[PDB]
């Protein structure tokens, strides 16, 4: 009674506000329901091999042309898996692939001294992931000869190079000590360098 | 109630839940009865994109205008299921509905609990039922009846030329069927949209027409006379299944490694070439190809030559379209090859619209495949068009299915209302009551169509059933001077197993509705 | 004042959902915004017609006399406007030109139509007057021609028949683009059983006016030459459709060594392997080579070692184009073709045209599927409104080769259509002869913007042409830019028009018209 | 019209129709259970936290918060049928609403309105006829007006409740100034003495006064009162003309101030003479009363004295003692006599709270006399003044004329059929509308079957095959639904009460059913 006509009125009781909130995200909650069925003929690429359970109807002009863009994209991925080994280039030529590695092509640049299980393992573990991004240059030697008298206090230390330009630093084992660092770890840190895009629980 | 457990739940009482389902109805007849019959209104549907369609057809009428009520849902799934099974007069079943509805709300405005309606509606249906097996008339499907029942359930949904252009093209349509098999399907018989010119030009094509052209600039534009090699091989590149490569230590190594690569497709065209010359290709004597799979520019070339014909990516229906139409076996393999596996064209060409290019094959001379063209000014047009040549063809094939056809234009329920009122004193009790209104029940419908007309409601009414009272023949409805007069003479009927599938139906949904006690939004806590 | 809104209809709409209903809220509406959108681009497609000038959302500008492209990027929220444009569009991929004529027809049919329910009759009774007009308005059209077209071969007939089309663009100069125009398409047109519209293209230059663009026989490429000889006065032009790479698989081509002599001869036995191949393909007979691919460095060394010229297009249409023109061939292998397989070209020259690259092909065998014309202009607008120009003298000429039918112009025939429909409908019986009769009057709206254009008084001309048409000519119309009412023949001038234009015209207007006025009612959903 | 002002509510015809219809029905079900002697009783809340308890339809309009145009229309006319007769007034929309109903089936079936509403006057014009007819007289005894009194306070309220107001308002009535002139209550108060049970209310002859002794010191119970009726100033004033006084010493301030009290003390000293001189001695009562104030000061100088005296009443209540008493009021003391005095037998004073009251009774013909409601609950005091005045407004419409008609259905029944046989007279598509008309006075004995327990069909024909040969003056039993003749009980209802119900359900019906448009204009953007 008298708080609405104080409403009318005048606004020096707030008691009308914020039931706007709850109900635009109550809208966009109802509204983001459709992306499911959006692109469920646009992502799978095995929809053709998904005969007598995915075809309705084949109007063969934007099906068609769905695997013309499918192809596209395959012949493009699959034309750039040319790695899965880590590889023990010199100091000799160190300036010639620091700078001359190619341009919009991420570079693992993996400096370690053998003998400790941390670097060990750290190696095992970027040559395991060579095996799935056969797209990603991976680099490994010992840095005494690519920088002279490193401190061997300093190892395993991660560099991530393009361009000449560190994005990313992982230096020491101060940021991968511990035998129970594994693989997913790993592909997530280098994930978060900016260079993979994948999904991890931590 | 339940509302206390759940502050978000929204309770409809019984007669909140009649009154709602009530309101959503009448306003769903109020809308509808402006469709049916060749004088119903036509509307101009649009979305929010400013997708655009004019209609006469109650179902895409119901799908693009703005639904909100759960019984309105209801009541549209149930007229989708019919306009699928049949598809016409589909507003006539939920007028049936809305107004079967309104008089058990005129009744129960009295108390009189609607239960001992239902089943007096129940017990009237099936005398009423009875009624229209002994009514309908019997005479084998010819020339006149199919026109007439084409040209007359036509207009329900679309206007008078187009009614009678379609009428000719379907009566020249429905011929390449067999004799008794009944083949008629729409897997088997397929239409085209081209918006090319306007609707004086729209034919039907016993052959098949195809949307893909020439892929290079060698082929022929027009075959007199083709023999048809429909095939289901792949003829593109493909790679290993193992991924191999290649290993070499030489330059010409590789050119040799290339040499081995295309020798598959090589040999491939060998045999399609060596098949081709050895049944002939001398002294105008096409040859086609027919591939749903891709094609190298390598093969494309070899091929090309010596200026065959060979396409790719047709439906996967039109290679059954072809194997009925060109007669020759389809084929998954050159293991085994014969010229049984030819088919024959009697003649092909081609014709780019616009921007697509379009080759047809004709001259088939046993054809069980056609298809049918349709140029329109634009897009709502020739949606239209599509929607009333679907569901004249359902209404050609209903006919052509049984050899009864019952009387059209308000005769028939005007008989089953008097028949009805003759059995009323013998439904034992207070149903006789629903009986009586359901009997007004059918009344509806060529009151709608008096209503349409704008002759005033109840002197026709009672002409018309003066008319049949008097006599025991089914007197029609006048559509240009509203004077009463026999319909089936001037080549007037309607499907019988159609309106027996729209009374048991209407009969079902009506009894649903009606039955409602409480209307709930149960959930989202 | 407190009220709310009747339950039904209006409860079960959307709460973004719109609807119009009866004659009230619909017809009204839609007939005033048709109305509307007629009456904007009016006074435009004539020997006057005044461009209009627009900019879009991607913040292009454009000026165009014809309707098409003003009303294609405009946008609206009326429906109807949506099918009066869509009828237009019918219209373009009919013939088209003339989008204007088709929007003053339908707002002066519509305009009648609002009047005729005014009057208060049915909808079936002036829809089917209406269609009543329309089927023999088509039947006494053909009745009405004159000097229809003879051969679209010769050069000054061309000049002659296209120009017509051309007054609705650079009022200033005609003939110069007569010509360029009929030397083009008597070019281009191989005067027997076909043509395509894409088989002309045109370039465009920046730099100096009109004044200075041509027509070439031989198509026009900013490309430039990688080796550096160019220009051979007439020569062989070998065309791979392939890359100019040499033999690559297309799986991995990988390799292994086991010993050093295989390293030792590596990379010679791969320049011996290309120089072999590139020798042979100089062996061929030819210097002029355009790949379709990528090219070799060391295999462009060869070349030079064989002086050869190279080019690379981008363009696999251009690519086909010029198998079509200087008889080129594609070749999906580096091997060498043969002599049939051959290009032949009388010049290409890599010249500079305008501080501007050019590589221009040029036949004194005149020959080729395809000729290029070579624009000069100031500013990119001056380019699209020549364009716009010769697209319509062009689509003339290809819509002339076939229907070669012909119309008086000046607006003689819709005058003599509308008094002949009126003295038809005056004998029609039941309610539509105000519809046939209407319909006839409607031909009046376009002497309207012609006379409103042109600087003179509409109303005293058009009495007077009714006045002249009661003595039954055919092609007596408005004197351009008069200031004083005075009208004149126009076959004379050669002011014609096609049939089948006009006959597609006004087959899509009735079509719309019947269409629009059978709408009943209107419902929107919620906007996007 | 939402373009001229944005803001503004423009509704076509059918939504006006739609909307008025809906409001009508919502008004007229709610209604339907607030009649008869056993309809439901309804619960009101206030703004405030407080409850009423009632029956009648005007404080059930004017109770909820409803906010619409016919609602609006509605509570206007019944507040006047209130003001005027305030019986039944239920009947009133009951009427209206079902006249709206009915013509709803047929507008609804294309009859434009106009002809309902000359077949609605022409169905108003029989009626008037026939009940004119079929209105019986009787002479007004007090057995009559005992029944006639029972049927309303049936109708409003509970049985013993009745029982007692018959009694009482047959009694209050008798109690008049002149027989042969119109009766008014304002001589006839109401007073609410809320501390007895519900059975305490009775009727007192002379009047009681809520306010006593202002200045307490005075007796407790008083016989054989003469009354004194002045309207003058018994309290201290000051002139209107300004003025001040002036000495120079406090003798001067004493004699000012002991003449200051001087015309006052002289007016109460002419009361004690006449006094006096109208009776010395021998305790014979004798009582002033005025209607202005009176200053502590005469206060105590007239409480010394025997005399007891009163001060501000009601402005009617020395109007009324005049006749009461018979007394002359007095208005000033510039001649005086003992005529102007009134007379009372026994006076005594009451206590209750924290308020007394001042009893004058034993009238020597009492022609004034209060009735005095004792009850606990505020509301249930209120709930009996409204039946009190309902009994009254019947009893004074029944003694005003000489004529009553049946009621209970019987007339209703009467006039429903003979409109039934007269209806073939009329003519035109009006004559349906007569039926709907009919129809109207349909609901009346229904809802009665609604608030019985009964079958409605079943009790309307039993009681329309009742009739004989002559009309029956049936009704229905409240009790057994059977029909039953109405005079052996003995209910009817006055004439002009059903009169006027017919004047005013047929004008608003047409003024309901004439508009065309709605709208909601008057927003300044």
């Amino acid at each position: 009674e008298w708080n609405d006509i104080l409403r009318k009125k005048g606004i020096l009781p707030p008691k009308e506000s914020l039931k706007e909130l709850e109900e635009e995200a109550e809208e966009e909650q109802r509204i983001l329901q459709q992306s499911v069925v959006k692109t469920y003929e646009d992502m799978t690429l095995e929809e053709l091999e998904d005969h007598e359970d995915e075809f309705n109807e084949e109007d063969e002009r934007a099906i068609e042309m769905y695997r013309r863009r499918r192809l596209a994209e395959w012949k493009a991925t699959k034309l750039k898996n040319k790695f899965g080994e880590v590889l023990e280039i010199s100091g000799k030529d160190y300036v010639q692939e620091v700078t001359k590695a190619g341009e919009g092509l991420w570079v693992i640049l993996h400096l370690y001294k053998q003998g400790i299980p941390l670097c060990a393992l750290i190696n095992q573990h970027l040559s395991g992931l060579a095996r799935k991004f056969p797209d990603v240059k991976f680099i490994k030697a010992i840095s005494t000869t690519c920088i002279p008298n490193y401190p061997d206090r300093n190892l395993p230390t991660i560099f991530v190079y393009l361009e000449g330009d560190i994005k990313a630093q992982f230096i020491g084992p101060l940021v991968f000590g511990g035998m129970n660092l594994t693989r997913d770890e790993l592909e997530w840190k280098l994930s978060e360098s900016g260079a993979i895009m994948t999904d991890l629980e931590e | 109630a339940v509302k206390t457990l759940n502050p978000k739940a929204e309770v409809a009482r019984a007669q909140a839940a009649l009154a709602v389902n009530i309101s959503a109805a009448r306003g769903l007849q109020d809308v509808l009865r402006t469709n049916l019959g060749p004088k119903g209104t036509m509307k101009m549907l649009v979305s929010g994109a400013g997708d655009i369609k004019l209609t006469k057809d109650g179902n895409v009428l119901l799908h693009e205008m703005q639904i909100q009520h759960p019984t309105a849902s209801l009541i549209a799934k149930v007229a989708t299921a019919q306009d699928d099974i049949t598809g016409d007069g589909t507003t006539s079943n939920v007028l049936i509905i809305g107004e079967l509805l309104k008089q058990a709300d005129l009744y129960i405005s009295e108390g009189l609990h609607p239960r001992i309606i239902t089943e007096g509606f129940e017990a009237a249906k099936e005398k009423a039922l009875q009624f229209l097996e002994e009514v309908k008339v019997s005479r084998e499907m010819d020339r006149e009846t199919l026109i007439d029942v084409a040209r007359t359930s036509l207009r329900t949904k679309v206007h008078a030329e187009l009614a009678d252009v379609l009428t000719e093209a379907v009566v020249d349509s429905i011929l390449a069927i067999k004799k008794q098999d009944e083949p008629i399907d729409l897997f088997m018989i397929e239409i085209m949209e081209m918006k090319h010119k306007s609707e004086t030009d729209t034919s039907l094509i016993r052959g098949l027409v195809l949307d893909h052209g020439a892929r290079h600039p060698d082929m022929k534009k027009r075959v007199e006379d083709a023999y048809i090699l429909t095939c289901n091989v792949s003829l593109e590149y493909e790679k290993t299944e193992v991924n191999s490569g290649f290993f070499y230590k030489s330059a010409e190594e590789r050119e040799k490694l290339v040499k081995a690569e295309r020798k598959f497709i090589e040999d491939r065209v060998k045999k399609i070439i060596e098949l081709k010359r050895k049944v002939c290709g001398d002294s105008d004597k096409g040859f086609v190809v027919i591939n749903q799979k891709g094609i190298d520019p390598f093969s494309l070339d070899a091929l090309s030559k010596e200026g065959i014909v060979a396409l790719r990516r047709a439906k996967r229906r039109n290679m059954e379209r072809l194997t009925l139409a060109c007669g020759g076996v389809a084929l998954n393999s050159f293991d085994d090859l014969s010229p049984d596996c030819l088919g024959h064209a009697g003649l092909v060409y081609e014709y780019t619209l616009g921007e697509e290019k379009f080759t047809f094959i004709e001259k088939c001379n046993n054809p069980r495949s056609v298809t049918l063209l349709i140029k329109g000014p634009n897009k709502h047009t020739l949606t239209q068009i599509k929607d009333a040549v679907r569901d004249g063809l359902r209404a050609v094939k209903n006919a052509i299915d049984d050899g009864c056809v019952v009387p059209g234009a308000g005769a028939v329920e005007v008989a089953m209302a008097e028949a009805l009122i003759k059995h009323k004193p013998s439904v034992k009790g207070r149903a006789q009551l629903g009986v009586q209104a359901f009997a007004d029940a059918l009344l509806i419908i060529p009151k709608v169509l008096a209503q349409n007309s704008g002759f005033d409601l109840q002197e026709t009414l009672v002409k018309i059933q003066a008319e049949h009272s008097e006599s025991g023949q089914l007197v029609g409805v006048d559509l240009n001077t509203g004077e009463p007069m026999v319909a089936a003479e001037v080549g007037v009927w309607d499907n019988y197993c159609v309106k027996k599938q729209l009374l048991h139906s209407c009969t079902v949904i009506a009894t649903n509705i009606l039955l409602v006690d409480e209307i709930m939004r149960a959930g989202m806590s | 004042l407190h009220v709310p809104k009747a339950p039904g209809f209006a409860q079960m709409l959307k709460e973004g959902a719109k609807h119009f209903s009866g004659l009230e809220e619909a017809v009204y509406r839609n007939i005033q915004a048709c109305k509307e959108l007629a009456q904007t681009t009016r006074t435009a497609y004539g020997p006057n017609g005044m461009n209009k000038m627009v900019i879009n959302h991607l913040e292009k500008l454009f000026v165009t006399n014809d309707a098409a492209t003003i009303l294609r990027e405009l946008e609206v929220q009326h429906p109807a406007a949506k099918m009066i444009v869509m009828a237009s569009h019918m219209q373009e991929q009919e013939v088209g030109d003339g989008t204007n004529f088709v929007l003053v027809f339908a707002g002066a049919l519509l305009e009648l139509a609002e009047e005729l329910l005014r009057i208060g009759l049915s909808v079936s009774e002036v829809i089917e007057g209406y269609e009543i007009a329309c089927r023999k308005a088509h039947e006494i059209l053909p009745n009405l021609v004159c000097c229809s077209a003879k051969n679209l071969r010769d050069i000054d007939e061309v000049s002659s028949l296209l120009r017509t089309s051309i007054m609705s663009k650079q009022y200033g100069n005609e003939v110069f683009l007569a010509k360029l125009i009929a030397q083009a398409c008597v070019s281009i047109f191989p005067d027997s059983g076909h043509f395509n519209v894409d088989n002309i293209r045109v370039c465009k230059i920046l730099g100096s006016g009109i004044s200075s663009s041509s027509v070439l026989h031989g198509m026009v490429f900013k490309k430039e030459t990688e080796g550096d000889v160019t220009s051979v006065k007439d020569a062989k032009i070998a065309v791979y459709s392939c890359p100019f790479d040499g033999m690559i698989t297309e799986t991995k081509g990988t390799v292994l060594i086991k010993t050093a002599e295989e390293l030792m001869n590596f990379s010679k036995g791969e320049e011996n392997l290309m120089d072999a191949q590139v020798k042979a393909i100089a062996d061929t007979g030819a210097n002029v080579v355009v790949t379709g691919g990528k090219v070799a460095d060391m295999a462009l060394h060869y070349a030079n070692k064989y002086n050869i010229m190279l080019v690379r297009l981008n363009s696999k249409w251009d690519l086909r184009r010029l198998c079509k023109t200087v008889g080129a061939t594609a070749l999906p292998r580096l091997t060498p073709p043969v002599l049939e397989e051959m290009g032949h070209c009388d010049s290409v020259y890599l010249s500079e045209v305008g501080d501007t690259q050019v590589v221009v092909f040029k036949h004194e065998k005149e020959d080729g599927a395809i000729s290029t014309i070579v624009l000069r202009g100031s500013t990119d607008n001056l380019m699209d409104d020549i364009e716009r120009a010769v697209d319509d003298g062009v689509n003339t000429f290809k819509v002339l080769t076939r229907d070669k039918r012909l119309v008086p112009g000046g607006g003689a025939t819709e005058i003599e259509l509308a008094k002949q429909i009126t003295s038809y409908g005056e004998t029609c019986p039941g309610l539509e002869q105000y519809a046939i009769k209407k319909f006839a009057e409607a031909f009046e709206a376009i002497p309207r913007a012609l006379a409103e254009n042109s600087g003179v008084k509409a109303n005293e001309v058009i009495s007077k042409l009714y006045a002249v048409h009661q003595e039954g000519n055919k092609n007596v119309g408005l004197d351009i830019e008069a200031e004083v009412p005075a009208v004149k023949d126009m076959l004379e001038a050669g002011i014609l028009d096609t049939y089948l234009g006009k006959y597609w015209a006004i087959k899509l207007a009735t079509n719309a018209a019947v269409t629009v006025l059978r709408v009943d009612q209107i419902i929107m959903a919620k906007p996007a």
